[PDB]
RNA sequence: GGGGCGAAAUGGCCUAGACCAUGCCCCUUGGCAAACCCAUUCGACCGGGUUUGGGUCUUCUGACCUCGUAGUCCGCGCUCAGCGGACUUCGACCA
C-alpha cells in the first residue's frame, strides 16, 4: 500500500486529542504489513551449447 | 527465503522500535493520570491543561522520528537484485574395441 | 503466450497471457501504460466430492488520469476501479443440448436493449 | 575448564575398573567491558553554595558476578544389559567406556554486545522551555502555600 | 544460443514473511489494547492555552 | 538541567533439547534452572546556571 | 499443452496436462466423460538434509455406468475405484549403471506372466 | 601518462601527471631538474549532506640556483616558494548558462591588464 | 596495462600490472596459477624536507605443490615464501656519470659468479 | 525470587543537597517443519508417543557440497566448457 504511516505534520485546535495519533501509526503499520505481498520475476539472458 | 532475510530484519526487526512508542505512552501519559480524577472540580481547571500541553509536546517530540522511521520504509522497496546460473551435462558413449 | 484479439466495432485490442497458471490465469491488455489497464482473472475447480465444477470470470479496469500536458508535474494516477466477477456452476453429468440452449440465452440477455439501459441510465431492468 | 572420569570395566578376565582422570582447559570470550568514570569542569571558585556555571557527566556499567556449573554422563549400548548406570556394573564379555563431565561457566562472558540505544538523549529548545515553564510555575505555587500561615 | 523459448519457471513464494506478523499481532496484545481501553474513558481535550 | 538514560537487563539458561549420541546413552544432570546474574547501569548529564 | 500418447495394442490414448505445479502434476486422459476417467498424479521432494529424494506416482481410474440407454433418467454414477502409487527413494550419488539395470529387472517383472497371473486370478506369485 | 601542454608565446611546456589518485592528483612539469619545479595539486570532494561540492586547486613553482659553472662545488639550491591556491564552492542544482557566464567573467578578469599591473607593480587594483 | 618480458635462457615469462597505484605498484606473473607465483612491489617516495628520494623493491615467490595427480584430494597449497626487498637512497642533486658508474658496477656484481656460488652453495663471498 | 529507580505520581527534607515512605520498570521464554504407531462403525477423531531437521569425507584438527557476511583489487580480455570474474576472512536448528 501507498500509505504507510501518513506523516504529513499537522496542528490544529479544539479537535486534536493528544493521544489520537500514537493509536494510529501502530494501526497503519499493522495494517500495512497485511497488504505486502511479494513479486519476483526471472528472464533469459544468454546462453550457449557446447 | 534466504534473499528476503535482510530485508525481512530492516523491515520489522528494527520496527520494533515504533512499537516502543506506544509503551511509555500507556505507561505514563494514562497510568500516571490517576491524579486528575481525584482532584476536586478546583483543580480540574488546572490540570487538564497542565496534561494536554505534556502531550501534546510529546507528540511534536514524536514527530521526526516517524519520518526517520517513513524514510527507512522506503529503504526496503528499491528494486536490486543479482542472477542466477545453472548448468547441465550428459555424456553417450559410442564404440569401443579392444587392442 | 496466449492472444485474444477483441472487436469494438472501429478498432481491435489485444490481450496477452501474463501469468501462466492453473488454479489462476491472468490477462492483461497490452496498448500504452500496463497499471491500470484491462486485466481478466479466470479460475476453474472442483467441488465436494468429485460432482460438479465452479468457474470464476472476473474483468478489472481501472481509469488513470494525467496532468503533464499543462501541470509541470503529476505522475499517472488511478481514479475508480470497478470488478465485474461471474460464477459457473454447471455439473459434468448434464446436457450438451441445454447447455447450448442456456448459453444462447445468456448471449441474447446480454446482447438485448433492455441491460444496456440499465448499465447506462441506471433504469431497473423491466420493459 | 573440566574434569571427567573415564571409567572403564574390563572384559571377563577380571571385571575391574580403571577412572583414569584428566583435566582439560577450556577457551572462552572475554569478560564483560564494565566501565566508571566521572568528569567535572576544572574549579572556577571555592564557594560552593553559590558556585559558578559547571557541568558534570558520569557513566556507569556493571554486572553482577555469577558463576554456576552443568554436568552429564553416558555409555555405550550393549545387548540388553539392564546395568547401565554411570559406572556399567556386570560383564557379559566386551567392555563399556561410560563417561562423567562436568563443566563450570562464567556468565559475565555469555553476554551479548551493549545496545547502540546507550547513549545521550536529544532535548529540543521547546521541550527546556516548557519543562522550565512547568518548573517555575510549580515553585511559585509552593511559595504561595507557604504564605498561608501569616 | 539466442532467444530462449518461453522459460518454466516455478517459484514456491510464500516466504518467511509471516513470521513478523506474530510479532506485531503479540505487542498489540500487550501494550495497545490495555491503552485503548483506557483511552476510551475520560478521553482529555485541548484548547488555546 | 539534567538527562538520564537507564538499562536493565536478566539472564537464564536453557539447555538444548538433549545430547543425542551416536548409538550410545547420554543423559542430563543438574542445570541452573534458576536466575543467574543480571546487568544495569545509569548515565547522567546535568548542567547548572545561576 | 502436454500430451501423453499410450499404445494398448489397437488403438493410441491421449492424455493431457491440466494441473501443471511443480509439487503435484496431474495429467487426465481426453477420451469422452471427463469425470471418472483415467488420472495420474505425480511428485518429486527431497529428503532429511539434502541426502537422497523422493518420488510418488499414482495411478487412478473409476468406472463409470449409465442408465440412459434403456432407462428413462440416470445420470453418469460411478462405481468402483482403483488406487495404484508408487515410492522411488533413489539417492543423488548412485550408478547409472546400477539404476539403468534396476530399471531393466523392473521392466523384466512388470512384463512378465507372473505378475499378469497374480492381477487376474488373484493366484500368489510363485511359478 | 597525462600530458598537459601549455603555450607561453614562443614555447610549450609540457606537464606530466605523476601521482594518479581521486582525492589528489600532482601533476609535475618535465623540463630538465625534477626537484624545484613546477607543480600542481588537484583536489575533488563533497561538503555536509551530499549538497554542494568542493574543488582545490594549487599550484607551485620553486626557484633553483646553481654555482657549478663558476664555484667548484655547490648543488643545485631551491630559494623561494610561491604557494597559489584555489577554492571552487559550486552547488550541483545550478545553472548552466550562470556557470558559463561566472567562468567568461572569471577569464575576462584574469587576461585584463588591472590583474597583471596588480602583480607585477604591486599596486592596488582600481583603475 | 603494463606488460614485463623476462628472459630466463629459453622461455620468456610475462609479468602483468594488477595493482596501479602511485605509491605502491604491485606486478604479478600470468603462467598459470595466480596464487603462489611471481609478485614485484615497487614503491617511490621522498624524505626529510624535499632533500632526497626513496625507491623500494620487493620481489617475491612462493612455491606451490599439489596431490590431485596421484592422491584423492588435495588443493594446491604454497609451501615456503621468500622475500627480496630493496632500498635506493639517491639525492636528486647528484651526477649522472657517478649513477651510470654505479649502476654498471652493481650490474658487474650482480652477473659475477662469487653471487651465485653465494646464493647456491651458501658459501661466503671472498673469491 | 532475582534486580532497578529515585527518578516519574505524590508525602518527611524541602537556599541547596542527599536520603526516605507508600510507590512505580523487567524474567519467569518461546518456535520447530516433516515421516510412522495404536482400539474402532474393526480409522475419520480429537488427543498423545518415536525417527529426522543445513549435510558429508577421518563432521579429531583439516577439507568437499552449499550458501550468508564483509575487505580488496577488478575485465574492459583472455580462454575448448566460456564468461562477467577474481582473491582473503567470520557464521551457518530458528526469534
Amino acid at each position: 500500500d501507498a500509505r504507510r504511516l501518513g506523516f504529513e505534520p499537522i496542528s490544529t485546535t479544539y479537535d486534536m486529542i493528544p493521544l489520537s495519533f500514537v493509536v494510529g501509526w501502530f494501526s497503519n503499520f499493522d495494517k500495512y504489513v497485511r497488504t505486502l505481498a511479494p513479486l519476483i520475476g526471472v528472464t533469459f539472458e544468454t546462453g550457449s551449447q557446447n | 527465503p534466504m534473499l528476503y532475510k535482510e530485508r525481512r530484519e530492516t523491515l520489522k526487526m528494527v520496527g520494533n522500535r515504533l512499537g516502543g512508542l506506544v509503551r511509555v505512552a500507556h505507561a505514563a501519559q494514562d497510568r500516571d493520570l490517576k491524579r486528575y480524577f481525584k482532584a476536586r472540580r478546583k483543580d480540574r481547571r488546572k490540570v487538564a491543561e497542565e496534561v494536554a500541553n505534556g502531550h501534546l509536546e510529546l507528540i511534536f517530540g514524536w514527530l521526526p522520528l516517524i519520518g526517520e522511521l517513513e524514510g527507512a520504509i522506503e529503504y526496503a522497496e528499491l528494486p536490486d537484485l543479482d542472477f542466477i546460473r545453472c548448468h547441465g551435462l550428459h555424456t553417450l558413449v559410442l564404440q569401443s574395441t579392444p587392442w | 503466450s496466449k492472444t485474444i484479439v477483441l472487436s469494438v466495432g472501429e478498432a481491435t485490442r489485444t490481450l496477452t497471457e501474463i501469468q501462466s497458471t492453473a488454479d489462476r490465469q491472468i490477462f492483461e491488455e497490452k496498448v500504452g501504460p500496463l497499471v491500470g489497464r484491462l486485466r481478466l482473472t479466470a479460475s476453474l475447480r472442483q467441488n465436494g466430492a468429485k460432482t460438479a465444477y465452479r468457474v470464476n470470470l472476473k474483468l478489472d479496469q481501472a481509469d488513470v488520469v494525467d496532468c503533464s500536458t499543462s501541470v509541470c508535474g503529476e505522475l499517472p494516477k488511478v481514479r475508480y476501479t470497478q470488478v465485474w466477477s461471474h460464477d459457473v456452476t454447471i455439473v459434468a453429468n448434464s446436457t450438451e443440448a441445454s447447455r447450448k440452449s442456456l448459453y444462447d440465452l445468456t448471449k441474447s440477455l446480454v446482447a438485448t436493449s433492455q441491460v444496456e439501459d440499465l448499465v447506462v441510465n441506471l433504469v431497473p431492468l423491466g420493459r | 575448564l573440566e574434569e571427567h572420569y573415564y571409567s572403564r570395566k574390563t572384559c571377563g578376565s577380571g571385571g575391574g575398573l580403571s577412572v583414569q582422570r584428566t583435566g582439560y582447559p577450556q577457551t572462552d570470550p572475554p569478560v564483560f567491558k564494565a566501565v566508571n568514570s566521572f568528569e567535572r569542569a576544572p574549579l572556577i571558585v571555592g564557594d560552593h553554595v553559590h558556585s559558578l556555571p559547571y557541568w558534570s557527566r558520569k557513566i556507569t556499567l556493571e554486572c553482577t558476578p555469577y558463576p554456576f556449573t552443568l554436568r552429564w554422563e553416558g555409555g555405550v549400548h550393549k545387548d540388553g544389559i539392564p546395568d547401565k548406570v554411570p559406572h556399567p556394573s556386570c560383564d557379559p564379555g566386551s567392555e563399556l567406556v561410560s563417561y562423567t563431565h562436568s563443566r563450570e561457566v562464567d556468565c559475565e562472558r555469555f553476554i551479548g554486545p551493549v545496545p547502540s540505544s546507550f547513549t545521550d538523549p536529544k532535548v529540543t529548545s521547546a521541550q527546556w522551555k516548557f519543562l522550565e515553564d512547568m518548573a517555575d510555575m510549580k515553585a511559585l505555587a509552593d511559595l504561595n502555600k507557604s504564605l498561608v500561615n501569616l | 544460443l539466442s532467444t530462449l523459448p518461453d522459460p518454466d519457471v516455478r517459484f514456491h513464494a510464500d516466504v518467511g514473511l509471516f513470521e513478523i506478523s506474530a510479532g506485531i499481532s503479540l505487542l498489540a496484545q500487550r501494550y495497545l489494547k490495555p491503552l485503548q481501553r483506557l483511552l476510551k474513558r475520560k478521553s482529555f481535550f485541548y484548547g488555546r492555552t | 538541567r539534567r538527562t538520564t538514560c537507564e538499562l536493565v537487563g536478566c539472564t537464564r539458561f536453557y539447555p538444548r533439547t538433549v545430547s543425542p549420541p551416536s548409538g550410545w546413552f547420554a543423559r542430563w544432570k543438574d542445570f541452573p534452572d534458576g536466575s543467574l546474574s543480571e546487568v544495569s547501569g545509569l548515565r547522567r548529564t546535568d548542567i547548572r546556571s545561576v
